[PDB]
């Protein structure tokens, strides 16, 4: 998963 | 309910972003630490990022300033209603394409016609020591210097600013969009409270809305643009290597 939808997920 | 959507994007806004509107033009008034050439640069890096060509270290700091901004822009966005109920997938899709055109219409509340405000508030770099640095990164903060000098001329406040991202982020036009209806409805309602926002509170300017529909497009052009300058840098600069993250949102935009 990219270092954007961790972003989201956080 | 279009006043509790503008006033809970608006809160949003101030609740995520460290830096807004009201704040900069405090500080920018009646003390940040002025970048205006070589020796400032030195001495504002000893004090503020204590721990390499000059426009290498710059190019640094610019990153770092970027990906903090970024995170900033995710909790926003998060808070915009109907945002989280959109496919994990078109949320990245909308950041993604979304985050620069923000960040440069955001850097405007931080820009005047001399300089900008860095570093959380507590330097200030002058556009003349901008233009200064050897190409190519002399010629990187001009065009959104000029982009800012007629966004501020609209006089806008931080409630307009804070529906205009919105706007931004909430776009059905980006590539690879899965959800394209949703995401169209969801900006329609985005849009639909600007619209009456800045009939409210601006009332003397009729054409606001048309004019900051074209900011919007501009500001797509500016990102386009500023893109290829970041390819120019990775592939031509020995030392300017990329963060992962901002890596992540250039690569397969224009
Ligand atoms: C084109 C490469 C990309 C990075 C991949 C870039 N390159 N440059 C860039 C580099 C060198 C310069 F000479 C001028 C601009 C940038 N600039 C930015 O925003 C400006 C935010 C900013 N922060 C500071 C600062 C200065 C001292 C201490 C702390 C902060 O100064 C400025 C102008 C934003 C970006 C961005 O694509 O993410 C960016």
């Amino acid at each position: 998963p990219s270092l954007l939808k961790k972003l989201l997920l956080a | 309910d279009l006043k509790s959507l503008a006033k809970r994007i608006y809160e949003a806004y101030l609740k995520n972003f460290n830096m807004n509107k009201v704040k900069a033009r405090v500080i920018l008034s009646g003390p940040p630490f002025v970048i205006h050439d070589m020796e400032t640069l030195c001495m504002a890096e000893k004090t503020l990022v204590a721990k390499k060509e000059a426009e290498v270290r710059i190019f640094h700091c610019c990153q770092c300033t970027s990906v903090e901004t970024v995170t900033e822009l995710t909790e926003f966005a998060k808070a915009i209603p109907g945002f989280a109920n959109l496919d994990l997938n078109d949320q990245v899709t909308l950041l993604k394409y979304g985050v620069y055109e923000a960040i440069f219409a955001m850097l405007s509340s931080v820009m005047n016609k001399d300089g900008m405000l860095v570093a959380y508030g507590n330097g200030f770099i002058t556009r003349e020591f901008l233009k200064s640095l050897r190409k190519p990164f002399c010629d990187i903060m001009e065009p959104k210097f000029d982009f800012a000098m007629k966004f501020n001329a609209l006089e806008l406040d931080d409630s307009d600013i804070s529906l205009f991202v919105a706007a931004i982020i909430c776009c059905g036009d980006r590539p690879g969009l899965l959800n394209v209806g949703h995401i169209e409805k969801m900006q329609e309602g985005i849009v639909h409270v600007l619209r009456l926002h800045l009939q409210s509170n601006h009332p003397d300017d009729i054409f606001l809305f048309p004019k900051l529909l074209q900011k919007m497009a501009d500001l797509r052009q500016l990102v386009t643009e500023h893109a290829q300058l970041v390819q120019i840098i990775k592939k031509t600069e020995s030392d300017a290597a990329l963060h992962p993250l901002l890596q992540e949102i250039y690569r397969d935009m224009y």
